[PDB]
RNA sequence: AAACUCCAGUUGACACAAAAUAGACUACGAAAGUGGCUUUAACAUAUCUGAACACACAAUAGCUAAGACCCAAACUGGGAUUAGAUACCCCACUAUGCUUAGCCCUAAACCUCAACAGUUAAAUCAACAAAACUGCUCGCCAGAACACUACGAGCCACAGCUUAAAACUCAAA
């Protein structure tokens, strides 16, 4: 239901997605993503998607941030510091490929 | 729902139908 | 009554032996279980009643195939369920 | 924008199915039609699942086999075996 | 009573074969529903009681027909993993 | 329409003259009501 | 000539011979298969009992009457006696779902007798009369 | 859209054409689509009677020499 | 109303079978009935046996008769093929035509 | 084991009983109910709500009269079992289930959802059942038990039905 306003239509039951919006909620989001980058903030892309786990391990690793595109385990930010260590850092920005 | 009231209502109307054979 | 939540979700014990074990062979004469069930011409020796009547044993006699032995046991442990739905229904 | 999309009916919208009596007439006095949905060896009238027909021809079915078992027209406990070479519409095989 | 004999519920033995005629007459008479009609007749059932197992068989065999579409549906994705390790 | 249907039908109707004409050519008449159907849908006359 | 289940009509003329004779002249032997005993008889075409036997006439008593042996044993006699008349083809009318019901059979062509046909005709009441009260073992 | 319906009345006559359609092509032309073309171009450029507008246009893809079998 | 009168007759010899479907038309026209046209189905044999009259009955003559008559006329005729011995079974319908078809849109 | 042997099998004739299959349908009726065939009548109201008592109805069981009687069957006998069986199993047979003319007016008579109109927005929302609510109206409810009771009143009902308390007792239910 909540995907319903950025839907432009239906093209024979399959759901087309408004490409103008898209195209602002694209740049403010590219916007927010290089100043977050631009202040050095740890940046982790996550994604489920196993047809896509190489691509997003190889783009973290080119452009200097952080993947996670396996198993989720419980805690790993609720309970960052008990896995990680008492001085663990958290990423500044998450960037889902995929919800 | 409550059985203990349907099996006092049963105890009850056949404890008075045994009174009014009786007298 | 919602069956869609639902499914979602002695002298005495030798007559019932008896009767049951009558009960399931005319059964098993007839495709009434499963057509498969027929093909297989199962055979059964006795019929055993747990002294607290909590399971009904069915001994079914064995033939010398092992294959044979295998597939009768995988269709009689499939029919099971309907053939006591069956029981149940005729008023056995 | 002429581009926009205009409101409007499917146009590839396929027509709805439709039985194999639909527009046809059903009669007590057809025996011929009525014999196709019995049971060849008992004379059992078929489900709509094995004829296939919608529940308003195979009310129409049931009353007008009804009618003619009653009248005199059609065997009860049997199909007429003049009409065992029909073509068969039931989908049901004895392997026989 | 009234109806013409050897015309209901008759099979012809093909090359001697006694058995298989039966074996197919029994299959005509289970698949008519007279077989089980027979069985259930031999004691009154009571009217509220058909009512119950009529219903429990009707849903019975609707939701069964819906899980088996289900696992069929599903079924589909069942072949060799194409990202293993990934 | 139909007045004027039901008046030339009414031409052909029993009548008490034509009782013994009718009865005798309907004796040597015959009236099929029968016809079959297809899986297809189509109609097999006899 | 593709063969047919469907027993011949006796109006429609067909080529199916047994011993020289029609379908309609072959003699009947009729089963009737109860749950404590089974009965067979042997009739003509023109309903002329030729032979007769049931589990009881031959010896067996009480619980072993409704038995297979003893349904076997009933089809051998009735066999032996109509085979003492004549009688090779028989079509076989089955009545009722006992355990006698197959045993019967294997007992009349055990006996010499050959089947052509099988029909059923046990009792099916459209709902006439009331059964009686389920039992409460 | 407005050709949808010509294009239904085309799938409806002429069926899905042999030809097989080439999604990757951004300017892919199907026989459809050209028929819609030029149904448009004929509506244009004359009256508006849709069962004659669909015959001429046949005639007119079939004089270009594209097959169109019904 | 308009009704269909399906008669099954005894089996008999042509002067006969013509006398019997003269008397029924005769009645039907004392009732009232304006008798619309006779149709012959055929002389064929019966689907079960059928005991009329103290005689049974494996073939017979299959007629129907069209007519138009009032409401009150049918009970009566019923009754008078009750008597008559030439008639195997004589049962009165409401002439098929009449009822309507109504037309379907297919399965929902 | 009793019972029958005027028994049993095929064939033929033959209901004032019940209505396989269709029905895997979900329809009609205010509800109760209604599922063999034909025919005749026939299913109120162009605002809504409106009664323990008014006017009409109301499964099964039951009571009066007559009739029908296949099958089933409270009760009653016989056979068997059991420590005993005044039950379960087998056989037989009644009241009753059926028709006609009157009564009786009760059900887990329940979709355990009062009737009409409206909404899908809010924290949806004790729990479960069956997503949550709003407007308006009638009926009903104010701890448990005493109590589907006592008394009074009404009733074709007389060991009956409707309405329906109080005293004593308890901290629960
Ligand atoms: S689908 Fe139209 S009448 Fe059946
Ligand atoms: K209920
Ligand atoms: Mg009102
Ligand atoms: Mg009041
Ligand atoms: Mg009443
Ligand atoms: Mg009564
Ligand atoms: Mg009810
Ligand atoms: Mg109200
Ligand atoms: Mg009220
Ligand atoms: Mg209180
Ligand atoms: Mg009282």
């Amino acid at each position: 239901r909540f995907m319903e306003p950025y839907i432009f239509g239906s093209r024979l039951d399959h759901d087309i997605i408004d490409l103008e919006q898209t195209a602002t909620h694209l740049q403010l989001a590219l916007n927010f993503t290089a100043h977050m980058a631009y202040r050095k903030g740890i940046i982790l892309f996550i994604s489920r998607n196993r047809q896509f786990s190489y691509l997003i391990e190889n783009m973290a690793r080119d452009c200097g941030e952080y993947a996670h595109t396996r198993y989720f385990r419980g805690g790993m930010l609720t309970n960052a510091r008990l896995l990680f260590g008492p001085t663990v850092r958290l990423p500044d920005l998450i960037i889902f490929l995929h919800t | 729902k409550n059985v203990l009231k349907i099996r006092r209502r049963k105890m009850n109307h056949h404890k008075y139908r045994k009174l009014v054979k009786k007298t | 009554k919602n069956w869609l939540k639902k499914f979602a979700s002695h002298a005495r014990l030798r007559a019932l032996n008896g009767l049951l074990y009558k009960a399931l062979t005319d059964l098993l004469c007839t495709p009434e279980v499963s057509q498969e069930l027929y093909d297989l011409n199962v055979e059964l020796s006795k019929v055993s009643l747990t002294p607290d009547f909590s399971a009904c044993r069915a001994y079914w006699k064995t033939t010398l195939s092992a294959e044979q032995n295998a597939h009768m046991e995988a269709v009689l442990q499939r029919s099971a369920a309907h053939m006591r739905h069956l029981l149940m229904s005729q008023q056995t | 924008n002429e581009d926009l999309p205009i409101s409007m009916e499917n146009p590839y919208k396929e027509p709805l199915k439709k039985c194999i009596l639909c527009g046809k007439h059903v009669d007590y006095k057809n025996v011929q039609l009525l014999s196709q949905f019995v049971s060849p060896f008992t004379g059992c009238i078929y489900g709509r699942h094995i004829t296939g027909l919608c529940g308003k021809k195979q009310k129409e079915i049931t009353k007008a086999i009804k009618r003619a078992q009653i009248m005199g027209f059609m065997p009860v406990t049997y199909k007429d075996p003049a009409y065992l070479k029909d073509p068969k519409v039931c989908n049901i095989r004895y392997r026989e | 009573a009234k109806h013409l004999k050897f015309i209901a519920r008759t099979v012809m033995v093909q090359e001697g074969n006694v058995e298989s005629a039966y074996r197919t007459l029994n299959r005509i008479l289970t698949m008519d529903g007279l077989i089980e009609d027979i069985k259930h007749r031999r004691y009154y059932e009571k009217p509220c009681r058909r009512r119950q197992r009529e219903s429990y068989e009707r849903c019975r065999r609707i939701y069964n027909m819906e899980m088996a579409r289900k696992i069929n549906f599903l079924m589909r994705k069942n072949r060799a993993d194409p990202w293993q390790g990934c | 329409r139909e007045v004027l249907q039901l008046q030339e039908e009414v031409k052909n109707f029993i009548t008490r003259e034509n009782l013994e004409a009718r009865v005798e050519a309907a004796l040597d008449s015959r009236k099929n009501y029968n016809w079959a159907i297809t899986r297809e849908g189509l109609v097999v006359r006899p | 000539t593709k063969f047919s289940i469907y027993p011949p009509i006796p109006g429609e003329e067909s080529s199916l011979r047994w011993a020289g004779k029609k379908f309609e002249e072959i003699p009947i032997a009729h089963i009737k298969a109860s749950h404590n005993n089974t009965q067979i008889q042997v009739v003509s075409a023109s309903n002329e009992p030729l032979a007769f036997a049931s589990c009881g006439t031959e010896g067996f008593r009480n619980a072993k009457k409704g038995t297979g042996i003893a349904a076997q044993t009933a089809g051998i006699a009735a066999a032996a006696r109509a085979k003492q008349k004549g009688v090779i083809h028989i079509r076989v009318v089955v009545k009722g779902l006992g355990p006698g019901r197959l045993s019967a059979m294997h007992g009349l062509i055990m006996g010499g007798l050959e089947v052509i046909s099988i029909t059923d005709n046990t009792p099916i009441p459209h709902n006439g009369c009331r059964p009686r009260k389920a039992r409460k073992l | 859209y407005h050709e949808d319906r010509i294009r239904a009345k085309f799938y409806s006559v002429y069926g899905s054409g042999q030809r097989a359609f080439d999604l990757f092509n951004p300017n892919f032309k199907s026989t459809c689509q050209r028929f819609v073309e030029k149904y448009t171009e004929l509506q244009k450029l004359g009256e508006t009677d849709e069962e004659k507008l669909f015959v001429e246009t046949g005639k007119a893809l079939l004089a270009e020499g594209v097959i169109l079998r019904r | 109303p308009r009704y269909e009168l399906a008669l099954i007759l005894k089996a008999m010899q042509r002067p006969e079978t013509a006398a019997t479907l003269k008397r029924t038309i005769e009645a039907l026209m004392d009732r009232g009935a304006i008798v619309r046209d006779l149709e012959n189905l055929g002389e064929r044999a019966l689907p079960y046996r059928i005991s009329a009259h103290s005689q049974q009955h494996n073939r017979g003559g299959y007629f129907l008769v069209d007519f138009y008559a009032p409401t009150a006329a049918v009970e009566s005729m019923v009754e008078h093929l009750s008597r008559d011995i030439d008639v195997i079974r004589g049962n009165i319908v409401k002439h098929p035509l009449t009822q309507e078809l109504k037309e379907c849109e297919g399965i929902v």
